[PDB]
């Protein structure tokens, strides 16, 4: 496993979906399910 | 010493096509901000988490984009400055280091925009 300030140069130099879809199968990032997220709308 | 709060870095990449089509296949990862609103997304730190990876784009129109970091009245620290991007021509993306535990707020600002509304496009990851 590497570090993440690794895995930040990587994605930040390489960014891609393919690169992510790697980055996720190594378990390296996880995504935050964006059902979990709270909203908040304000005018 | 108070925590040193790390620079966030900031880039973007050029397929928004592909981008956006992956996030419409889940109807919560697409946000409607109206006319002179801002919508603000809570992202937790993750308890094994280190750092916050964030992507965003829009349809038509341009939005503004800021982050800040919720210390769990509550410490509000600016780590993202609100600014507008071009995100519907380019995905912007951009992470940031925990700086501790507390929320990151993903601000999604229209509040200039009078005749507007905005679909937002947007994805977060953590990493261990």
């Amino acid at each position: 496993t590497p570090a993440p300030d690794a895995i930040n140069d990587l994605l930040r130099s390489v960014d891609s979906q393919e690169v992510r879809d790697y980055c996720q199968k190594k378990g390296w990032i996880v995504i935050h399910p964006s059902n979990e997220l709270v909203v908040e709308k304000h005018i | 010493s108070l925590p040193v709060i790390a620079a966030p870095s900031m880039w973007t990449r050029p397929q928004i096509k592909d981008f956006k089509e992956k996030i419409q296949q889940d109807a919560d990862s697409v946000i409607t901000v109206g006319r002179g609103e801002v919508v603000t997304v809570r992202v937790p730190t993750h308890e094994e988490g280190s750092y916050l990876f964030w992507e965003f784009a829009t349809d038509n129109y341009d939005i503004g984009f800021g982050v800040y970091f919720e210390w769990t009245k509550p410490l509000l620290d600016e780590i993202v400055p609100v600014y507008r991007r071009d995100c519907h021509e380019e995905v912007y993306a951009g992470s940031h280091q925990y700086p501790g535990r507390g929320v990151y707020l993903l601000k999604f600002d229209n509040s200039y925009s009078l005749w507007r509304s905005k679909s937002v496009y947007y994805r977060v990851y953590y990493t261990r």
